[PDB]
């Protein structure tokens, strides 16, 4: 009992060419039956399945960023020199010291020393409790992979396609030319806390002029410590009869504070499945936001006698259904699939009605039974939903009582107002 | 072929110690970001500079950085130094095949500087391999426009002489010069005296330098 | 920790015949990035010459070398292997094992060279230049070798600097350069400089005494 619920049927009087734009996160699924100009009853099947996109990313390891606390302390000497005596903060993990050297003037001085130019008073800026935050990359190179396979007749070819590469056969020809990307080049990369939760784009990491407060100031390199210098500048504040205090009018708060201040104003992204090695970072983008530009053309000398002989019987029959016909509960159908004469075929089944298809289910079967799970939404009271290849379906069908990321595209004519609240 | 060409820019005239010096690198088509810089001493194996056109390898120093707009980049060096005297390239890798440049070098414009000429006999080593060979060294002058002659018993003679010269040097910026006049020993027991003259534009005057047999 | 990659297998070949080239490399994890050949000719511009993976299913070649030249590595021993079908004259050039980062390169080693000639080995000759003050220099010549190229050292090679290598002359298959040292006239001759040439073709090793 088969029903017209067929595929896009397109003679082959010329060439077939298709440009695609994949979006990131997103698998498509194009299939169509070429038919012979010199035969309307030849036709062949044409499947194209293109899987998500693949980002490597050829990085260079920054290491860890800290956040330290900002903390200033005052030395002050009667006689010898700033550079003959120890400071407390000369051994601190990252510290500046701008000491004013023989500059002991009286207006300056303590009660006690009634001396002129033989004091010493040295000033420390060093940064204590310093703790990682997070990670550093930076791109130094991007590649892009999709993985395609074809099915032709009975032939059946898959590829992994890169940009320098393309997915040849004696008919068909998948290429990958153009990728609209949101990363690009000596950008940094900053995960807070693990992988899978995301991280922050950095365009102006600083790398040889870097000051406290900006991103990527203390950074903690395999090598060693790499302290930066202070955005400010010094003064010695003094009464009359008392110590000279100092000052420092600058900047205190550390670059991961004001990163937790201004967030929101830098580029957010997202990771899914990551693999990261001493070189290498491979991900998919969940977001969506990079597009591949895929061009693809099959010939019009097909050939459709040789496409033609023992071609791939499939049989199928519904055994489970699961869920309801509600527009927005969704319902599960099981479908038992029987592929003869042929080893290995990559079809598609859909989840159809008397009136329409409310779900798909792309799969490469092998030779014998296999069992296919179809996701659907929709439906009325009546409709007693069934299994269906292009044009043959199950003998009988079941009825339910009371997005994904995946692009379907087989060319069937939807059904009109028809079937639109009834 | 239908590949990017990366036109680079030689022949750059020579820059005072210490200055500012900028090198650009122009593309056939815009690669937008995948540009890298090398350096290639004289005699040594390059050396990665600059990465994505605006991040610097590890170990560069932090007087280099780079820039650039569509399909024209350029390599800025501030206060220069006597060591990074050498030739630079720019390689796009944005789609195959990835293809470098001509590569532009550089000259640091020191004072002039006076040669330090010599002389030097042949061997009693080369003398049983039947041929003779006088050397002239001509170390450590500026600039590199220098010209050798010599003299046999006062004649002029010039054939029969190989010489060579060296790059700019690396720590003083300056050159040298080898010639090496090749003859026989049934030649070479004729004449007496032998001189090695230059003529350089610290001095009018050429300096002379000679010895008997 | 340090980086640090040296090349070998290199010399002279005849107009048709194979060889195969060897890079050691250590300091990083070698299973981990692309390796690439690039050769540079005497005086020339940089050219790529081949790539290869981390394991080794894909490989990247020149649309010239079509089947010439096979990339291989062992990440085992962490060494790269360029292995050479019978080659041309215009092969003749200095190849240098790259860590590819999918684009630019980041480290080079010290390169190998690699002659395509019909030309036999020819064994060089060394000879002390004695004077004939204030700062006494000395030179040593070798002359008559082939092909490149040769090693020239002073006093084990303490003595770096005040040293002037000259690049060699091509006369009709025979090389010859000359080395020139600079030392005070305290020094000499009241110590003794000596000059070290190695030519690694011919198995060449002497070390002559500079004496008036
Ligand atoms: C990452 O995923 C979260 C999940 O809620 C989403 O809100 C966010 O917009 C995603 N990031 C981007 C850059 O879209």
């Amino acid at each position: 009992t088969d029903t017209a619920h067929g595929s896009g049927i397109i003679p082959m009087r010329t060439d077939l060419e298709l440009d695609f734009s994949l979006p990131s996160s997103a698998s498509y699924t194009y299939r169509r039956q070429l038919q012979n100009p010199a035969n309307e009853q030849e036709k062949i099947p044409f499947h194209l399945q293109i899987s998500k996109q693949v980002i490597h990313a050829e990085i260079q390891h920054l290491g860890h960023w800290m956040d330290g606390t900002f903390n200033l302390k005052t030395a002050f000497h009667c006689y010898g020199s700033c550079e003959k005596y120890a400071y407390p903060w000369q051994t601190a993990g990252c510290f500046i010291e701008k000491d004013y050297e023989y500059e002991s003037g009286w207006g300056c001085n303590p009660p006690d020393c009634p001396g002129v130019g033989t004091g010493c008073t040295a000033c420390g800026v060093y940064l204590d409790k310093l703790k990682s935050v997070g990670k550093a990359f930076k791109i130094v190179s991007l590649r892009y992979t999709r993985k395609a396979c074809i099915q032709l007749g009975t032939e059946q070819t898959c590829k992994s396609v890169d940009s320098n590469d393309c997915l040849v056969t004696t008919s068909v020809k998948v290429c990958l030319i153009g990728t609209v990307s949101k990363f690009q080049p000596s950008d940094t990369l900053l995960f807070l806390g693990p992988l899978e939760q995301g991280g922050l784009i950095f365009k102006q990491w600083c790398t040889t002029t870097c000051q406290f407060g900006d991103p990527g100031d203390i950074m903690s390199t395999p090598v060693g410590m790499k302290c930066p210098e202070l955005n400010g500048s010094f003064r010695k504040k003094c009464a009359f009869a008392t110590t000279p205090v100092c000052q420092f009018d600058g900047n205190t708060l550390s670059g991961y504070k004001r990163m937790i201040a201004t967030k929101d104003s830098f580029q957010s992204f997202n990771v899914t499945e990551p693999h990261i090695s001493a070189s290498s970072l491979e991900w998919i983008d969940p977001d969506s936001s990079l597009r591949d530009h895929i061009n693809v053309i099959v010939g019009r000398d097909l050939s459709f006698q040789d496409l033609s002989e023992t071609p791939c019987q499939v049989d199928l029959a519904t055994t489970s259904i699961d869920g309801a016909w509600g527009s927005g509960v969704g319902f599960n159908l099981v479908c038992s699939v029987s592929l003869t004469e042929c080893s290995t075929f990559l079809t598609s089944i859909k989840a159809c009605d008397s009136a329409m298809c409310y779900g798909s289910t792309t799969a490469n079967l092998l030779r014998g039974q296999n069992t296919v799970h179809i996701v659907g939404k929709g439906g009325h009271s009546g409709s007693k939903f069934m299994c269906c290849h292009d044009t043959k379906c199950s003998s009988t069908g079941l009825v339910a009582a009371a997005d994904s990321d995946k692009i379907f595209d087989d060319g069937a004519p939807e059904c009109g107002i028809s079937c639109w609240f009834t | 072929t239908g590949d990017i060409v990366m036109t680079q820019s030689p022949a750059f005239p020579p820059v005072s110690l210490g200055d500012t010096v900028t090198i650009t690198c122009q593309a056939s088509q815009s690669v937008y970001k995948n540009l890298a810089w090398y350096q290639q001493k004289p005699g040594k194996s390059p050396r990665l500079l600059i990465f994505g056109m605006s991040s610097l390898a590890d170990g560069v120093p932090s007087r280099f950085s780079a820039s650039g707009s569509d399909k024209q980049y350029s390599l800025k060096i501030r206060g220069l130094q006597p060591e990074d005297a050498a030739i630079y390239y720019c390689q796009q890798h944005y789609i195959a095949p990835y293809t470098f440049g001509a590569g532009t070098r550089l000259e640091i414009k020191r004072t002039d500087a006076a040669p330090t000429v010599s002389i030097f006999p042949p061997s009693s080593e080369q003398l049983t391999s039947g041929g003779a060979s006088v050397v002239c060294f001509l170390n450590n002058f500026y600039p590199k426009d220098i010209n050798v002659k010599w003299k046999i018993d006062g004649s002029e003679r010039q054939n029969g002489v190989l010489n060579s010269w060296t790059d700019q040097d690396s720590k003083d910026s300056t050159y040298s010069m080898s010639s090496t006049l090749t003859l026989t020993k049934d030649e070479y027991e004729r004449h007496n005296s032998y001189t090695c003259e230059a003529t350089h534009k610290t001095s009018t005057s050429p300096i002379v330098k000679s010895f008997n047999r | 920790g340090q980086v640090q990659m040296k090349e070998s297998g290199g010399g002279l070949v005849q107009p048709g015949k194979s060889l195969k080239l060897s890079c050691a490399a250590s300091g990083f994890t070698f299973s981990d990035f692309w390796m690439s050949w690039v050769r540079q000719p005497s005086g020339k511009g940089l050219e790529w010459v081949a790539r290869i993976n981390t394991n080794g299913d894909t490989t990247h070649y020149t649309d010239d070398m079509k089947g010439r030249f096979t990339i291989s590595r062992d990440n085992a021993k962490t060494t790269l292997y360029l292995e050479m079908s019978p080659l041309k004259s215009e092969d003749t050039a200095m190849y240098y094992c790259t860590r590819d980062r999918l684009g630019p390169f980041d480290y080079w080693g010290q390169g190998t060279t690699v002659t395509v000639s019909s030309a036999t080995t020819k064994g060089p000759s060394v000879y002390p230049l004695a004077p004939g003050n204030s700062m006494v220099t000395l030179g040593c010549l070798v002359k008559g070798y082939f092909p490149e190229p040769v090693t020239v050292t002073w006093n084990s090679g303490s003595l770096s600097s005040g040293v002037h290598t000259f690049p060699a002359v091509l006369q009709s298959d025979l090389y010859t350069l000359s080395s020139s040292v600079t030392v005070p006239s305290s020094t000499w001759p009241s110590q003794t400089v000596t000059c070290n040439v190695a030519h690694p073709a011919s198995s060449t090793k002497v070390d002559k005494k500079i004496v008036p």
